[PDB]
RNA sequence: UUCAUAAUAACUUUUCGAAUCGCAUGGCCUUGUGCUGGCGAUGGUUCAUUCAAAUUUCUGCCCUAUCAACUUUCGAUGGUAGGAUAGUGGCCUACCAUGGUUUCAACGGGUAACGGGGAAUAAGGGUUCGAUUCCGGAGAGGGAGCCUGAGAAACGGCUACCA
RNA sequence: GAAACUGCGAAUGGCUCAUUAAAUCAGUUAUCGUUUAUUUGAUAGUUCCUUUACUACAUGGAUAUCUGUGGUAAUUCUAGAG
């Protein structure tokens, strides 16, 4: 199988090593998980010392952040836009770590409505109340509005999906956001 | 190789058994338990090799059964159950209590007790941290965790463990110009005060001890347990109150005090 | 071609052996868990289905 | 230290939180067979610890130049991101950079080389030996590959090929 | 108290030195870089989900041995039924 073994390789010096060792379960890694759209399937592998990692072949949804004003809900995963290693990933739509996303976005559209009413685009006494005591708040960053109104938002997954199964992340905020925006850019 | 390593050849035991190089290619192995293979006594070795009340393994294994030795109030029945620094081993026939207390030479050394000592054990404190739900506790150097400790009792500070309970009754906190117990290295078994102790911030505090005797020394931090305010110690000491003396010295004692 | 008939419901079992490859031919190309009448098997065994469960091959 | 730990957000093909055993047969009467209660076994959560574990730092190996250049398409040295792993890491993958080692012997070759504690010799310095009772490490005809498990790439386990 | 299920162990021990020359190994560090049955300490009123009639004085279906019917020249080969 495959080792992480570091006696198969040369030395610093360029030398060739010998053979000194049949490999061993300790050394040993598994087949890449490399988890795709649609559908939830989630194999769980037993790894050292008991405990499961869970494989994630096929992830549908996932929960993402909105770190500004620190919320995150359940959403759907529609398609991986750009991946920093590799283009060949974004185009078989493998999602994985580090991966930029596009999302429902619905309800983060409805939590805001909730939380300031303002909404993107374009009653109770207490809710109003709420409603005055904040705003000004409510302004976010231009792009971030404008993806609103397309309806999917930019988003990156920070958990690692073939470890957890979970499949997780954070929504494009700021100068990365900005950054991302660029690349896209300059790719088409 | 594969897994735990399960035996211990005779050799390669520990030298403070006090073991004979012949009868057996084996020694007993001490179990997984409260104190390091090294650092630890067995059971076994205490009841054969100590006080002399089994003559053979199975004897001890008998002795174990009825349900007599009790290690720190708590009963035992493993043979190679690994009793270490400060534990108190209970014999309920007999009525005899003992402390495992170190002598002047390095050997686990055989200390009669009362039992108005032998209801607490002293134990030093290897970790101080928060756990689960903020609630701190402190990890004794000899096994124990300890939940809600008086939260001015740092690491290397000594415990007074009430033992029956399990609770801390008292404590010494760690400073110059205190008793002080050696329990590791060449210097093991000897008695002190600390007169100062080195830092070197990055590897290994070191102890500068002086004893009784005027007589200096230095060991390392991880090898030193406290023990009380100079002259007066919070347990008996064995005979010789861990003193060390030169092999000249320790000749003269042996001709001097004969009485044959 | 031995048989091992076996009735569940009286808890009965009884092994009769057919020395005709014609009684057995109705068998021939059947799968496991497949339903087998009596009357082509023999013209002993009439109004009965068989469940073909099991078997062994020669060594 | 982005630590211990706590807090808000949610998530989850929602892990665990005792439908388990032996001997005791004790205490209040609301006089039920009621409510109770002792010493233990096994279990089970995370944190300890202990027996361990993988790696890992620095320094040290025997002859040989009738081996002076070696490594880098097939990872060599470094970066970035991911994958994988118990976890660190070119360990592997993508994109990028052109490094890394060497006359203070790299690389190659040999060993009738397992390493060490040690052994023989015995002014001082040395020389030769160490398959072998202890400690490490490898291997179970040869090579692979795995299952079960806390732990094995196990061979008095399995699967294949070659002999 | 045979058998069988379950649990645990069979990764220790024992042997051998073929490979192996910065590899192993020795002394020395490190894990703020991890896994760890067992051990000895710790430890979980919150499983409920609206709160006028509900399994908890205790839930479900299996399967081993066993009894019977066999297969094969054969093996610590196991089919079928109860
Ligand atoms: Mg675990
Ligand atoms: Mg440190
Ligand atoms: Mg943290
Ligand atoms: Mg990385
Ligand atoms: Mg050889
Ligand atoms: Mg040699
Ligand atoms: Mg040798
Ligand atoms: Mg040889
Ligand atoms: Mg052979
Ligand atoms: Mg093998
Ligand atoms: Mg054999
Ligand atoms: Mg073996
Ligand atoms: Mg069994
Ligand atoms: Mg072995």
């Amino acid at each position: 199988g495959i080792s992480r073994d570091s006696r198969h390789k040369r030395a610093a010096t360029g030398a060739k090593r010998a053979q000194f060792r049949k490999k061993r379960k300790f050394e040993l890694g598994r087949q890449a998980a490399n988890t795709k759209i649609g559908t939830k399937r989630i194999h769980p592998v037993r790894t050292r010392g008991g405990n499961q990692k869970f494989r994630a072949l096929r992830i549908e949804t996932g929960n993402f952040s909105w770190a500004s004003e620190g919320v995150a809900r359940k959403t759907r995963i529609t398609g991986v836009v750009y991946h920093p290693s590799n283009n060949e990933l974004v185009r078989t739509n493998t999602l994985t770590k580090a991966a930029i996303v596009q999302i429902d976005a619905t309800p983060f559209r409805q939590w805001y409505e909730s939380h300031y009413g303002q909404s993107l685009g374009k009653t109770s006494k207490n809710t109003e109340r709420k409603w005055a005591a904040r705003a000004a708040e409510a302004k976010i960053e231009h792009a971030v509005d404008s993806q609103f109104g397309a309806g999917r938002l930019y988003a990156a997954i920070s958990s690692r999906p073939g470890q957890s199964g979970r499949c997780d992340g954070y929504i494009l905020e700021g100068e990365e956001l900005a950054f991302y925006l660029r690349r896209l850019t300059a790719k088409k | 190789a594969r897994g735990p390593k399960k035996h211990l050849k005779r050799l390669a035991a520990p030298h403070h058994w006090m073991l004979d190089k012949l009868s057996g290619c084996y020694a007993p192995r001490p179990s997984a338990g409260p104190h390091k293979l090294r650092e630890s006594l067995p059971l076994i070795v205490f009841l054969r090799n100590r006080l002399k009340y089994a003559l053979n393994g199975r004897e001890v294994k008998a002795i174990l059964m009825q349900r007599h030795v009790k290690v720190d109030g708590k009963v035992r029945t493993d043979t190679t159950f690994p009793a270490g620094f400060m534990d108190v081993i209970t014999l309920e026939a007999t009525n005899e209590n003992f402390r495992l207390v170190y002598d002047v030479k390095g050997r686990f050394a055989v200390h009669r007790i009362t039992d108005e000592e032998a209801s607490y054990k002293l134990a030093k404190v290897k970790k101080v941290q928060l756990g689960k739900k903020g609630i701190p506790y402190v990890v004794t150097h000899d096994g124990r965790t300890i939940r809600y400790p008086d939260p001015n009792i740092k690491v290397n500070d000594t415990v007074k463990v009430d033992l029956a309970t399990g609770t801390i009754t008292d404590f010494i906190k760690f400073d110059t110009g205190k008793l002080v117990y050696v329990t590791g290295g060449r210097n093991l078994g000897r008695v002190g005060t600390i007169v100062h102790r080195e830092r070197h911030e990055g590897g290994f505090d070191l102890v500068h001890i002086k004893d009784s005797l005027e007589n200096t020394f230095v060991t390392r931090l991880n090898n030193v347990f406290v023990i009380g305010e100079p002259g007066r110690p919070w347990i008996s000491l064995p005979k010789g109150k861990g003193i060390k003396l030169t092999i000249s010295e320790e000749r003269d004692r042996r001709r001097a005090q004969h009485g044959l | 071609m031995k048989l091992n008939i076996s009735y569940p419901i009286n808890g009965t079992q009884k092994c009769i052996e057919i020395d005709d490859e014609h009684r057995v031919r109705v068998f021939y190309d059947k799968r496991i868990g497949q339903e087998v009448d009596g009357e082509s098997v023999g013209d002993e065994f009439k109004g009965y289905v068989f469940k073909i469960a099991g078997g062994n091959d020669k060594q």
